[PDB]
């Protein structure tokens, strides 16, 4: 089983700030990683697939990069609508695994 | 793996001290427990060894009749008691996980004291 | 109907009843039941010993009442030899035994090949003998850095002389004088009188075949008794009255489990049928006796008029209740699905069995 | 402390006696054929009065006793019966059965000295012990106690049965199977044995087992209730 | 009895260090170990079995020896390598050296 | 247009069993492999099981493997999860989803249902 | 080569065994324990070749 981890567990940031979230895989998963954003009471929404591929409809302020065990998700300029928990999921090998999730607060 | 011990204690001469050693992060009964003493500014002195599996013990010649070791397998904790305390027994008492002797057969092994604790300071002064 | 056409290997099918397949109830879940052992087996204290015994006086260590992880041994890069007989080391990690014995000693490299069933030679014959039906694993490694000395380590010895070959698992430590001719010795060494044990020349500069090797032989026995040794075990809850896959103390199979009325005596762990299959077991944790019966199965027959009359069919599930199958009629022949039962009577058209016939009306 | 305290043999018929469970697998409502060391039917069994000589072990022993006073406490099994070799000592006391294997230096005529209180006068020394086992007493109208002793592949196996008896200087007729009692991983040779009696300040029978094929009848409850000794007659 | 030398080894950072331990009697290589103790801290095992590295110990540390003469070496002293080292044997009873 | 609707949730006792289902519409259900994911209150997401488009190969997480069964009916456009030997730890909201994947499911689009709560008490 | 020919290498670490005729030339860091690497070599983080 490939375990997933994230850092930090939580962060606080204001509107206009740059937000960086780190995801790590227990083993090399190439570029095969999905990034999901979840708000309370709702199902998760996909923002990025295959490490860097942006989903249609996702604002350009969002990005991501990385390979192997090392992946980063970035918001270049945080908006008030971006307060949510972000999860990273590997789909390289079954069973599939999600990370613990990183919580973003509004400072 | 983590080993923890009791806090510092002060005793009068002729009394006795019992030092605990709680251990976790490994199969407790697979490894023995060793005890080492170190007086201020002094080198390391061995006190003895106990098997967590069968309760078999071995003691250094200076502590025979003075030291008793016991193990609680339900709380994964070792203990060592030193009797007839003297002022020169003032020292830090360390507990470590042992791989110099087998727990089941009691034979010498290729290894050492793999994991140590914080050490319990015992002071033996008549004056408070 | 398509299955009937394929079974008969024909695109046209005549009126009749045809067996086309067999049905079988599949396991709803998989359950594992191993002994409740809290201590791990002392393998570390066997292989990392500071000193090892000689081959003439090999050492025996009994392993019992514990859990064993062989994944640390087979996957180790430290071993030069790891040969198993009667069992796979990768499958050993989920088997159970009544006892495991670890035989340990030191020999020269060239003698390692003698540590195997059916072998002969100075070691196989006079020092350490394994049976032809030996089950277990032979593990060995070079110890030139530990058991050799610059001036030679004559602390290790072997038997050179004997009257006859040893039986399996025998240990002979006699040091009395061997008479090689017809004239006796008086306990005194001399012509035709030799001390039976010889020392090994163990120097660090010696060739590979001459250097010392540490050997551990793991002998595995499975008598009819509560297993005292089991590999890494993950146990599950016990499920009854349903088709399940099970593993009881290393015994794998599939079937329905129920409380048994069989009066087992305390020393009994299981029963057997005339087919040599197990039909009852004792649960290794609760000590409850369970009956084992395999899951419902049987033939599937398709009833049809000729395809030149109709493409309609009915299906007979032979020997089962209609309630276990997933116009449903229960016959003594089994469950008939797709046919309408009527209270009239006619001449038999397509025979079903037990007085029941079917026809296209 | 050892204390220094031959008659012609008497014989009896073992009609259908000494059958035991060959293995631990449950069977029922079946006739099962087995080859093992069994006491032949209607054999001539040696009868002693508790007269305690050293006897040969051969291939295994069927032992039985009839008593109401617990005189027979145990047995000695071994080869040399001295400190030169490992020997097996089996004794019963008021609370437990005690089993030891050591280089015992046995007395010339070993016994247990009874005053309620008892003292063992069995051996003068017990060096280099290799095996030890303690449990509840084996043994604990007259009491008929039956045992089977086997030593195969280093394993010393004991089977037993206990019933009342109302007969006098002989063994009863009828069928009764002996259940497994203990299986000890001792690893020693046995060629001779002796009985251990409690003497204050009963009778026993000895038969020998042979390699015989039996047909055993397991009833609906999985207990053996009948048997045929295939080599007895046509 | 185990004895070590020098009692105090004076070296600058970046330098190679060598510490000796000697025995009153022959000690099997299988029954010797080396430890490090930092100021205010419990001892930690560095080497066991004379020449075997303990878990988590950097490549800077190594050792060798036989008979009555054993050595601990550090290829290059880092600020964290300045500590008191002890040699131990458990071939007969169990004893420690005086430390260096 | 695309919808995934879970049902069969509720409250059950420990050691019991429960059958969950997910109706699908607006998309080619019979073309995609399907996943189950659960989320305990105050916790992150946990992947449960996957089934291929043809209803053949099935995969499970170690936490549910041997207890839970995954199945589907492509004629009724419905996904199912059959849970047995339930424990308190299984209390969670269960979601059916078509997770974007370039290796196994071949899904280009990512869809999730609304979720159904299962409580073990 | 006299000083060693380190131009040739082999894979020492992997998550699982290769299927027949597979070829893997990834150079990313292998995590051997439970703690992640950050693409950085260190404790429980090893370059696979
Ligand atoms: C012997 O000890 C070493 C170091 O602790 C370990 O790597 C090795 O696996 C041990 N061997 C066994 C069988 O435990
Ligand atoms: C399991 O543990 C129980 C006590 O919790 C004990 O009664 C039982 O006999 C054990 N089973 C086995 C096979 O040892
Ligand atoms: C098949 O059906 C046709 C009528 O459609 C009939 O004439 C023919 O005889 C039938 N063949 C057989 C073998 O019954
Ligand atoms: C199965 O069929 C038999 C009659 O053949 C009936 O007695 C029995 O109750 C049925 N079992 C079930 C579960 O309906
Ligand atoms: C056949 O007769 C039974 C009563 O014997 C009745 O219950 C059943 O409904 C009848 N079925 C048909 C098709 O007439
Ligand atoms: C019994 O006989 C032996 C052998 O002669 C002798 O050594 C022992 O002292 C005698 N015991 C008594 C009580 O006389
Ligand atoms: C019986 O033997 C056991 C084991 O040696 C001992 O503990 C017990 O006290 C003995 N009983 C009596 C009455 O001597
Ligand atoms: C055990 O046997 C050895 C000979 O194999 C003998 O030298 C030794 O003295 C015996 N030990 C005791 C306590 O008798
Ligand atoms: C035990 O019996 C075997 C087989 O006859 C024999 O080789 C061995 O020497 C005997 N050992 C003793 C102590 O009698
Ligand atoms: C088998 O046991 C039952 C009680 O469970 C009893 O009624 C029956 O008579 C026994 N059969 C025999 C032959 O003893
Ligand atoms: C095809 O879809 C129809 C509903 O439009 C359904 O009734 C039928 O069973 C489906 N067939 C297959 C093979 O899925």
């Amino acid at each position: 089983v490939i375990w997933m981890t994230q850092s930090p567990s939580s962060l606080s940031a204001s509107v206009g700030d740059r937000v960086t979230i780190t995801c790590q895989a227990s083993q090399d998963i190439r570029f095969y990683l999905n990034w999901y954003q979840q708000k309370p009471g709702k199902a998760p929404k996909l923002l990025i697939s295959d490490a860097s591929n942006m989903e249609t409809g996702v604002p350009s302020r969002f990005s991501g990069s990385g390979s192997g065990t090392d992946f980063t998700f970035t918001i270049s300029s945080l908006q008030p609508e971006d307060i949510a928990t972000y999860y990273c999921q590997q789909y390289d090998n079954l069973p599939f695994t999600f990370g613990p999730g990183t919580k973003v607060d509004f400072a | 793996v983590q080993l923890v011990q009791s806090g510092a204690e002060v005793k009068k001469p002729g009394a006795s001290v019992k030092v605990s050693c709680k251990a976790s992060g490994y199969p407790f009964t697979s490894y023995g427990i060793s005890w080492v003493r170190q007086a201020p500014g002094q080198g390391l002195e061995w006190m003895g060894w106990i098997s967590t599996y069968n309760g078999n013990t071995n003691y250094a010649q200076k502590f025979q009749g003075r030291v008793t070791m016991t193990t609680d397998t339900s709380t994964t904790t070792g203990y060592m008691e030193l009797r007839r305390l003297r002022s020169d027994d003032t020292a830090v008492y360390y507990c470590a996980r042992d791989y110099t002797r087998g727990a089941w057969f009691g034979e010498s092994l290729i290894g050492g004291f793999d994991n140590w604790g914080q050490g319990t300071l015992v002071t033996v002064s008549s004056a408070s | 109907l398509s299955e009937t056409k394929c079974t008969l290997k024909s695109f046209t099918v005549e009126k009749g009843i045809y067996q086309t397949s067999n049905f079988r109830v599949q396991p709803t879940e998989s359950i594992v039941r191993f002994p409740n052992i809290t201590n791990l087996c002392p393998f570390g204290e066997v292989f990392n010993a500071t000193r090892f015994a000689s081959v003439y006086a090999w050492n025996r260590k009994r392993i019992s009442n514990c859990v064993a992880d062989y994944s640390v041994l087979y996957n180790s890069a430290s071993f030069s030899t790891f040969k198993c007989y009667g069992v796979c080391p990768t499958k050993l990690n989920d088997l159970c035994f009544t006892n495991v014995y670890a035989d340990s000693f030191v020999i020269r490299g060239d003698e390692v090949r003698q540590i195997a069933p059916g072998q002969t030679g100075k070691i196989a014959d006079y020092n350490y003998k394994l049976p032809d039906d030996f089950t277990g694993c032979v593990i060995a490694w070079n110890s030139n850095n530990l058991d050799s000395k610059v001036g030679g380590n004559y602390n290790y010895r072997y038997r050179l002389f004997r009257k006859s070959n040893l039986k399996p698992f025998e240990r002979d430590i006699s040091t009395e004088i061997y008479q090689a001719g017809s004239t006796p010795c008086n306990g005194v060494q001399g012509f035709n009188c030799y001390f039976p044990l010889q020392s090994y020349g163990f120097q660090p500069t010696n060739g590979v075949g001459y250097q010392p090797y540490r050997v551990v032989v793991l002998s595995f026995e499975l008598l009819h008794a509560p297993a005292t040794v089991c590999g890494p075990k993950k146990s599950t809850n016990l499920v009854k009255n349903k088709c399940v896959n099970f593993n009881f103390n290393g015994l794998t199979g599939t079937g329905v489990l129920t409380e048994s009325n069989k009066k087992f005596l305390p020393f009994q762990q299981f029963g057997r049928d005339i087919a040599d299959t197990t039909d009852a077991v004792r649960d290794p944790q609760t000590l409850e006796i369970l009956d084992i019966t395999p899951c419902s199965f049987g033939g599937v027959s398709v009833i049809t008029p000729g395809t030149n009359t109709s493409n309609q069919v009915a299906v007979l599930y032979q020997g089962v209740n209609c309630t276990e199958v997933p116009n449903v009629f229960q016959t003594r022949a089994g469950c008939l699905i797709g046919a309408e039962h009527v209270n009239n009577s006619y001449e038999c058209d397509i025979p079903i069995g037990a007085g029941i016939c079917a026809s296209y009306q | 402390q050892c204390v220094n305290l031959q008659l012609p043999p008497a014989y009896t018929n073992s009609f259908t006696r000494g059958v035991y469970y060959p293995d631990k697998v449950f069977r029922s409502s079946v006739l099962h054929s087995t080859q093992d060391l069994f006491l032949p039917f209607f054999s001539n069994v040696t009868w002693f009065h508790a007269d305690n000589p050293v006897l040969p072990f051969n291939d295994g022993v069927y032992f039985a006793s009839i008593e109401k006073s617990n005189i027979i406490r145990g047995w000695i099994f071994g080869t040399t019966l001295d400190s030169k070799t490992q020997s097996l000592l089996i004794v019963n006391n008021a609370t437990n059965v005690v089993i030891k294997v050591c280089e015992f230096q046995f007395c010339n005529d070993p016994f247990l000295d009874v005053y309620m209180k008892s003292e063992f006068r069995v051996y003068s020394s017990a060096n280099n012990c290799t095996f030890e086992y303690v449990s509840q007493p084996f043994l604990m109208f007259k009491n008929l106690r039956e045992f089977v002793f086997k030593n195969i592949d280093g394993y010393f196996k004991i089977y037993s049965k206990h019933t009342p008896i109302n007969l006098v200087r002989d063994l009863p007729q009828g069928f009764s199977a002996l259940e497994p009692l203990v299986d000890l991983p001792i690893g020693i040779n046995i060629t001779r044995f002796q009985t251990l009696l409690a003497l204050h300040r009963a009778a026993y029978y000895v038969g020998y087992l042979q390699p015989r094929t039996f047909l055993l009848k397991y009833n609906e409850n999985g207990t053996i209730t009948d048997a045929v000794d295939c080599a007895l007659d046509p | 009895v185990l004895t070590q030398s020098p009692g105090t080894l004076s070296l600058s950072p970046g330098e190679r260090a060598t510490l000796s331990c000697r025995a009153s009697q022959t000690v099997s290589s299988t029954s010797l170990a080396w430890y490090q103790q930092k100021p205010g801290q419990a001892p930690r095992l560095l080497i066991y079995g004379a020449s075997s590295r303990a878990t988590g110990i950097p490549d800077r540390f190594s050792g060798s020896g036989s008979g009555t003469d054993f050595t601990l070496t550090i290829s290059r002293l880092e600020p964290e390598d300045f500590a008191v080292y002890y040699c131990q044997q458990h071939d007969t009873s169990l004893t420690f050296g005086g430390g260096t | 247009e695309v919808q995934l609707v879970e049902s069969g949730g509720g409250v059950v006792q420990p050691g019991g069993s429960l059958r969950l289902s997910c109706a699908a519409s607006g998309f080619t259900f019979n073309s995609y492999g399907m996943h189950w994911v659960r989320q305990a209150p105050g916790k992150g997401l946990e992947w449960v099981a996957f089934i291929r488009y043809d209803g053949g190969n099935k995969y499970y997480a170690d936490s549910v493997k041997g207890r839970f069964t995954i199945s589907r009916d492509n004629s009724k456009n419905t996904l199912y999860l059959q849970m047995k030997s339930l424990r308190a730890e299984d209390t969670a909201v269960y979601y059916c989803a078509n997770l974007k994947d370039s290796r196994y499911s071949g899904s280009y689009y990512d869809y999730w249902g609304q979720g159904t709560l299962v409580t073990v008490s």
